[PDB]
């Protein structure tokens, strides 16, 4: 039968009043025989009306996939609220229902270290800006690198990984060509984090 | 992004002089006339 | 029904001659009723005979897991040996064969690289010492901490992640007190790769 | 663990001299005998 899965926003969009937030609600594996879902939305179980919700697509074995997705308020999401979403169908005797909110506990700042390319790595053509977070909690977090006020898109960032005091950190790695480093270039690392004052630090790394 | 809006947006967030109707009302003037 | 799992031995066991490779064969939810299941070992095909099986033991529910374990020669890993294990049982028609072996594809070496805190971190009452190892492949890696010739084990390391150049990085991240860095102590990052000299090498890192 | 050991066994895998039977057998000695 079909199944429901339900998305948190992205901790960037949660964080920034420049972005919108949102929650997905996704079912898979809608018969061909009854192609037809309805979505509820509900926040704290108070039913919700401005869910985007577009028409269901065919897939390959015929069945259909069909997608909702409902914008959040910021301080909803950062204040804990539920967001459930129902899925009814034909094929079914009971609607199934998910439900996301955001991770509980106390929120923790992260540290935010630069670090340069050492020694050894400038022997090579290419080197190593290294970007430590350290110390936050919930693992929500969102890391981008940029230079010069444009966006650097070079760079991998781990997964959090937890720490053995309850907390997780990360390391983010922007990849430079060593001249670019060696010519002085300023470069920064901005940390995302909803135990951050404005939600944002930038930390700088330079020759 | 325009770092002025995120400040008042934090600032309004956090404001213990505000309650949650009245954060909200002025998250949502942050939110609309930036 | 029962459901077998194939476990790989572990990275280091395989690149050290100190250690013991082994493959490991899990089979769970066997039926009550026959608690009995035979293992067949292969290495490219071929029976071989040397595995240690223990019997069987019941979980919660009334079903059983049992655990077959197979020696294998550094040397027949790393070469790309195939290893097999097949699940006989009256309950199971057919029965079930799991099939692993070592990553295919030319292996590259990782460079290591040992960052000291930043100077912003010797604020705090702890820093942490970091080790980047990048340009590495297969994903297979070992990584450990030392000083003064004793394990440090209080260090977390993150799961490797592909970098852009089909190569994978990780950091490891080893935490001190500040007073133990400050008064000159030697830390010293061990890493294990199958295409390191040795398989191994140690950096240092030290105020 | 002995390093002299970890040598020689890195040595013995990758000798491009020794055929899979004698890189076999320098490998055992080397794991039997230290």
């Amino acid at each position: 039968g079909p199944s429901v899965f339900l998305f948190p926003p992205k901790p960037k969009d949660t964080l920034m009043i420049s972005r919108t937030p949102e929650v997905t609600c996704v079912v898979v594996d809608v018969s061909h025989e009854d192609p037809e879902v309805k979505f509820n939305w509900y926040v704290d179980g108070v039913e919700v009306h401005n869910a985007k919700t577009k028409p269901c697509e065919e897939q390959y074995g015929s069945t259909y996939r069909c997608v909702s997705v409902l914008t959040v308020l910021h301080q909803d999401w950062l204040n804990g609220k539920e967001y459930k979403c129902k899925v009814s169908n034909k094929a079914l005797p009971a609607p199934i229902e998910k439900t996301i909110s955001k991770a509980k506990g106390q929120p923790r700042e992260p540290q935010v270290y630069t670090l340069p390319p050492s020694r050894e790595e400038m022997t090579k053509n290419q080197v190593s800006l290294t970007c430590l977070v350290k110390g936050f909690y919930p693992s929500d977090i969102a890391v981008e690198w940029e230079s010069n006020g444009q966006p650097e898109n070079n760079y991998k960032t781990t997964p959090p990984v937890l720490d053995s005091d309850g907390s997780f950190f990360l390391y983010s790695k922007l990849t430079v060509d060593k001249s670019r480093w060696q010519q002085g270039n300023v470069f920064s690392c901005s940390v995302m984090h909803e135990a951050l004052h404005n939600h944002y630090t930038q930390k700088s790394l330079s020759l | 992004f325009n770092m002025q809006c995120q400040r008042r947006f934090y600032e309004a967030l956090h404001d213990p002089n505000l309650n949650e109707e009245q954060r909200n009302a002025k998250i949502k003037s942050i939110r609309d006339d930036c």
